[PDB]
RNA sequence: GAUCGGGCAGCAAUGCAGAUCAAAAGGAAAACUUCAAACUGGACUGAGGGGCCUAAGGGCGAUUUUGUCAAAAUGGCUUCUA
RNA sequence: AUUUUUGGUAAGCAGAACUGGCGAUGAGGGAUGAACCUAACGUUGAGAUAAGGCGCCCAAAUGCACGCUCAUCAGAUACCACAAAAGGUGUUGGUUCAUACGGACAGCAGGCCUG
RNA sequence: GGCUCUUCCUAUCAUUGUGAAGCAGAAUUCACAACGUGUCGGAUUGUUCACCCGCUAAUAGGGAACGUGAGCUGGGUUUAG
RNA sequence: UAAGUCAGAAUCCAUGCUGGAAAGCAAUGUCUAAGUGUGAUGAUAAACGAAAAAAAAUAAAAAUUAAGUUCGAAAGGUAGAGCGGGGAAGAGCGAAAAAGCUUGACCUUAACUGCUAAUCGUAAUUCCAAAUUAUCAUCUACGUAAAUCUUUUGUAGACGACUU
């Protein structure tokens, strides 16, 4: 149903921005198309809600118009870091980052390792 | 645009947009096949689009109706006229472009198997405010007397049923191979790859 | 619609064969030979069962026998006469009886 | 393309209005005198533009023309804190094909410049106003006791939640753009 | 033998020449490189050498023939790039695939 | 402008059970089960609690907003419908020519003859869930009973309308079969 | 320290938490404008055929290396195509 | 042709003034087209533009942000191919006067008032 | 100008389904969706028109180089008596 | 009436009807002498993984924001090996444009081992696959079915055409 809302103090993913791939929190809703954004890795921004994706992390400790500092603290106490880090989303994301850094030999390896996973399964026993 | 043959599933696609895309693709060398044309969408009252198609039925070559325009009533051809409209179709180049496109209603034999594709920008859900009016092509071609709607439905159901077979088999076995992937010998290699940046 | 298949009998009399020819008497009259020598009742039944399986409409292929009249033309006529009755299967049974 | 410092990093998100103070004096320019200085607040996109706005209003309001005076200075004003949301009132006169009108408008934004930019876009879209025609009489950052508009007061509550009902698919960079993909997106 | 072993060339498409409604420069072809999308990415190929291969009657024991050129510049903000060849490309070429090659590596 | 949230609250009382799946509403009470399909509106129909049913619409425009209260009210009708049914009485009105009536045992069909002395036969088949009845004491009336408001009101309609008088001043003639009593509780 | 509210409390009287403005004493930083210093990848071009000239540094307007080419090869012609 | 102009109900009518232009003039833009918009021409390559554009025919954004709009006759713009007086509980802004828990509007109530 | 023939318009004469009335019925009038089909026989006049005699569901108004002369006709108009 | 529903016209679309050289498609009769005949040269708006089958739903869900996936991918050799790949016949199934899926004589191939790569001289398409089909030349077969003209009919006709 509707469980995940855009609320004062929401945990949001910044996509399609200079800030893409970065989590943030929402202090105020400016009109219906824009929210006010903050976090440890991001300046205080205004962003069209369009560019953002709701993360299903709601921090009820956050307060309307909270100063950058206090927010950063509350965020830290919440472990957006650990919690998000376990997410299927961030797991996949990191895996991607991994694939990013691979050289000719790395690929080749992965290919021989890929062939083996195939041709070897008959090892019952 | 470089895949050897794209096959698009026109369902829930908007006519004009799917049109322009397929048109460009065509101009630039992509050989396309569109399917399930009867499933394409148009923005407006089914009424309004019937008014419109009627208005078109009304145009004709005066002294000799059997010269020039043929008013085609099947969804396939509706779409086809749509695309031909967006190419320079009297140009030899335009011709080629056209020859690249083939279109059907429902999903005919050669195309059961090949993977059907979607143009994201062309989707009714993507393009149209939810509460605004729309039609499915086959409804229009109904009002204009294309008789095959019922048949196509039946035929589609038939093919849906073959799908459940494919899929189910594919699932069963593909779970069994994932289970035996968790066995010792291979669990090793799995770990090797994960570390490798799976 | 489309023709799925045609089930021919063993007996196709010369005059009907005439249909396929412009002149019967200067021809070696080779028509249907292979249908004769190779004729396997089993297969026919198989075809009829086929029709039962896949078919919407059933028609009988019919024969105007011109030899019964006194006119010049002796070359018969070959018609499709469609069969209207409730169930495809029974249509087929009927057709066969004919 | 000259940005004022208080504009956003993305030029897209807001108009190029900035708020100016311009001040000038009757040309005769007598030395030891204690001149009458005429000062006014204009919204423009330039210093030049601001000067124009200035003079227009000034020649309407008083005897002065430009050959009759001198521009002492043009100083851009900035908004205090871009950390909070504020409700701004604005008082306008604009010119519609029939006649001239006084309007009062409110916007919830982080800047008075933002308040203005939003005001202009709105006035174009809803009223077909021409920028050149628009005259902003007075502008106030609003105290809550003073905010009168329903679409303004609409947003005061902490319990505010928008589900995002429909997500229109928008790839992250261009590098990811494909016309046709092998499976259908979702909304949610 | 089933295929060629390694093909080191990127696939490009020939869009047309650089044109205005009523006018065209046939000196500058336009290509779209596979999986090349924005000006940034196109830039990466700036100096690169590109081939046009086609077949025909035997000329010096080879049934193919060639025109060589280089991608010079980004054309417009999706992935499109001007190419210059030795002989301005024949126009039927438009429907076709050209070979971007990575040869120009310099310090 | 565009409205943020709009809600409407439907009470559910004793002996009523309600089901919302993908906009498809079911209501089962003592008198039976009624279902309706709302697929045409973008509205949110919240999982009903035996107490209530909450309907919400988000990011809406004035036109959209009305669909809420209207879907709601339709539900009100489904509920009240399965609690106490709906009964209508239609008075059968004629000046000179007595309207003659034959209603079947199903209560599913009506024959009307002799309307304005016309020699034509009127045939009206009642909608599903609708039963037509006439007693000895009814004093020239028809009674249409059912759970679903629509099917019953509509059956009444089809009846009243089959008998519209034509090609004469309608204000003098006035023959016809009209609804006397609407929204009765049994 | 002073206001305020789209807080939690509290039955109320009151407290916890905010946000805005902010004394003396301290810290640590962003955006814009202007003006400067410097790195790396491309495209098009090479007109001219000297020993003269100087601000003593150079200027005067491309050089180097390598590969292929005997076969109708290159250029052209007739015809056709886009 | 712009602006100004006289006769004429008016005219792609008939007359005048200043500056152009078209004739005598091509190129890009107004799909199209003498007098509009940019812009004035030797043969040729590059670059960056004007006018105008960038969903496809078509080079270039299905760019990024705002406001407003659903037409069972939508709309889509200079010169340009026409619309008026008059109307609308369609929708959105704004103007000026008003009501409300010292409980309003409306409905149902009940005896102007009252639940 | 008529004859011949085809097609289009709708500012509908009739026919279909309706709304309205100072609509009792009958007849009539105003309006809507609407040409799908039909819209005739003679006096006098070269006639377009006009006027009369009639039948008719009705005897609607128009366009197509004032539709239609290598389709007629030649009465009218406009050479030479 | 805004969503949502009924009724409802000489209207519209169909049904019926006439065309139907739509350079559309199907079923069926017979024939195509001799071979799953070979050789050379060629053309195909586009071969170098030009790789890839769930179905449905976008106000759904217990839960997953992008095919931003997954699979394949080693020397355009030889000798062995053989994970694996492809498949005769016949028998199964399969029809929306029957495209193919199963079994299967057998045909084949990857790790690993040995030879062979270099003088194609610091680049110049990496000319090889698959589906089609033209031309020239030739080897075998010197046959088979049918049509047309010269006749015939008048159910047709200017002539061709048509019925017979
Ligand atoms: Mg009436
Ligand atoms: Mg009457
Ligand atoms: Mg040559
Ligand atoms: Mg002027
Ligand atoms: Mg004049
Ligand atoms: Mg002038
Ligand atoms: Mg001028
Ligand atoms: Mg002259
Ligand atoms: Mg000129
Ligand atoms: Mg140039
Ligand atoms: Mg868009
Ligand atoms: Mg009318
Ligand atoms: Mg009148
Ligand atoms: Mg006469
Ligand atoms: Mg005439
Ligand atoms: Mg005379
Ligand atoms: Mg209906
Ligand atoms: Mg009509």
């Amino acid at each position: 149903v509707f469980n995940k809302f855009v609320q004062v103090g929401r945990v949001v993913y910044i996509n399609y921005g200079a800030d893409k791939g970065k989590l943030a929190v929402i202090v105020n809703i400016i009109n219906q198309n824009r929210i006010l954004i903050d976090g440890e890795h991001i300046v205080r921004q205004v962003i069209p809600i369009r560019r953002v994706h709701l993360t299903k992390f709601q921090i009820d400790n956050v307060e309307l118009n909270q100063r950058t500092v206090l927010l950063k603290k509350k965020i830290a106490k919440f472990d957006l870091t650990k919690k998000y880090a376990e997410t299927s989303f961030a797991k996949k994301q990191a895996i991607k980052t991994k694939r990013a850094n691979l050289g000719d030999f790395d690929r080749f390896r992965v290919m021989v390792l890929k062939k083996k996973l195939a041709r070897t399964s008959a090892k019952s026993k | 645009m470089f895949d050897k043959l794209v096959v698009i599933d026109a369902k829930g696609h908007l006519l004009g947009r799917l049109a322009s895309y397929v048109a460009k693709e065509l101009l630039s060398g992509q050989r396309i096949v569109v399917v399930r044309t009867e499933a394409i969408n148009i923005s407006g009252s089914l009424f309004r689009n019937r008014v419109k198609f009627s208005e078109f039925l009304n145009k004709w070559m005066n002294h000799n109706p059997r010269r020039g325009v043929q008013h085609f009533r099947a969804p396939s051809r509706i779409f086809w006229r749509a695309v031909r409209g967006m190419l320079p179709h009297k140009t030899p180049k335009g011709a080629a472009a056209l020859e690249r496109l083939k279109i059907f209603e429902g999903i005919p034999t050669p195309y059961d198997r090949v993977k059907k594709q979607v143009v994201v920008d062309a989707l009714k859900v993507q393009r149209l405010r939810n509460s605004r009016p729309v039609c499915k092509l086959g409804d229009l071609s109904a009002s204009v007397g294309w008789g095959k709607q019922t048949l196509i439905e039946k035929l589609e159901e038939k093919r849906r049923a073959r799908a459940k077979t494919y899929h189910d088999k594919k699932v069963k076995q593909a779970d069994a191979r994932k289970k035996e992937l968790a066995a010792p010998a291979l669990k090793a290699i799995k770990d090797k790859l994960a570390q490798f940046g799976y | 619609l489309r023709a799925l298949t045609t089930v021919w009998a063993k007996t196709i009399d010369n005059n009907t064969k005439k249909r396929f020819y412009k002149n019967w008497a200067n021809s070696n009259k080779k028509a249907f030979t292979h249908h004769e020598k190779n004729f396997d009742q089993k297969a026919q039944d198989l075809l009829l069962k086929r029709i039962e399986k896949y078919c919407s409409v059933v028609r009988v292929i019919a024969h105007t026998n011109m030899s019964k009249l006194n006119l010049r033309q002796k070359k018969n006529h070959i018609l499709e006469i469609q069969v209207n009755g409730g169930k495809v299967a029974e249509k087929v049974a009927f057709a066969k009886s004919l | 393309v000259r940005k004022a410092a208080q504009e956003p990093k993305d030029d897209t998100l807001q108009m190029k209005v900035r708020q100016y103070v311009v001040s000038a004096a009757r040309l005769p320019i007598e030395q030891g005198t204690k001149p009458e200085i005429l000062q006014m607040r204009v919204f423009a996109r330039d210093e030049v533009h601001a000067k124009t706005k200035f003079w227009y209003n000034m020649r309407k309001l008083n005897k002065i023309k430009r050959s009759q005076g001198r521009i002492l200075s043009v100083n851009e004003i900035y908004e205090k804190s871009l950390n909070t949301v504020k409700t701004y009132g604005i008082v306008l006169k604009y010119q519609s094909r029939t006649a001239i009108h006084n309007m009062y408008k409110e916007y919830r934004d982080v800047s008075l410049n933002g308040a203005v930019s939003q005001l202009i876009q709105d006035m174009a879209g809803n009223h077909r106003a021409q920028p050149d025609t628009i005259q902003i009489i007075r502008t106030a950052t609003l105290e809550p006791k003073d905010i009168k508009r329903p679409a303004t007061l609409a947003m005061r509550n902490a319990a505010l939640k928008f589900p995002i009902v429909k997500t229109i698919h928008r790839p992250s960079e261009k590098k990811y753009r494909t016309v046709y993909k092998a499976t259908r997106p979702t909304t949610f | 033998s089933p295929v060629a072993p390694t093909r080191l060339w990127v696939k490009a498409a020939f869009t047309g020449f650089r044109r205005s409604k009523h006018t065209q420069n046939s000196n500058q072809a336009l290509l779209k490189l596979q999986n090349v999308n924005t000006k940034e990415d196109v830039a990466f190929y700036q100096g690169k050498r590109v081939v046009y291969i086609y077949k025909g009657q035997k000329k010096n024991g080879s049934n193919y023939r060639t025109i060589w050129g280089r991608i010079g510049k980004a054309h417009g903000n999706n992935g499109v790039a001007v190419a210059r060849f030795a002989h301005n490309l024949p126009p039927q070429a438009i429907g076709s695939v050209l070979r971007v090659m990575l040869y120009p590596n310099r310090a | 402008m565009r409205h943020l949230l709009t809600e409407v609250n439907v009470p559910i009382p004793d002996k009523v059970t309600i089901t919302a799946k993908q906009r498809v509403v079911e209501v089962k009470g003592p008198l039976g089960t009624i279902k309706r399909a709302f697929r045409y509106a973008s509205v949110d129909i919240q999982k009903p609690t035996a107490d209530n049913v909450k309907l919400q619409i988000w990011q809406a425009s004035r036109k959209e907003r009305a669909v809420l209260q209207s879907i709601a009210s339709q539900i009100k009708n489904m509920i009240r419908g399965v609690t106490e049914g709906y009964k209508f009485k239609m008075k059968l009105a004629f000046a000179h020519f007595p309207i003659q009536e034959a209603v079947a045992k199903d209560g599913s069909s009506i024959e009307i003859k002799h309307f304005l002395g016309e020699k034509r036969i009127r045939r009206i088949q009642a909608l599903p869930g609708v039963k037509i009845s006439r007693k000895d004491e009814e004093k020239n009336t028809l009674t249409l009973q059912g759970i679903d408001l629509n099917n019953v009101s509509q059956t009444c309609a089809l009846i009243h309308q089959s008998c519209l008088v034509k090609e004469k001043d309608i204000r003098q003639f006035l023959d016809g079969i009209y609804v006397s009593d609407k929204r009765l509780a049994m």
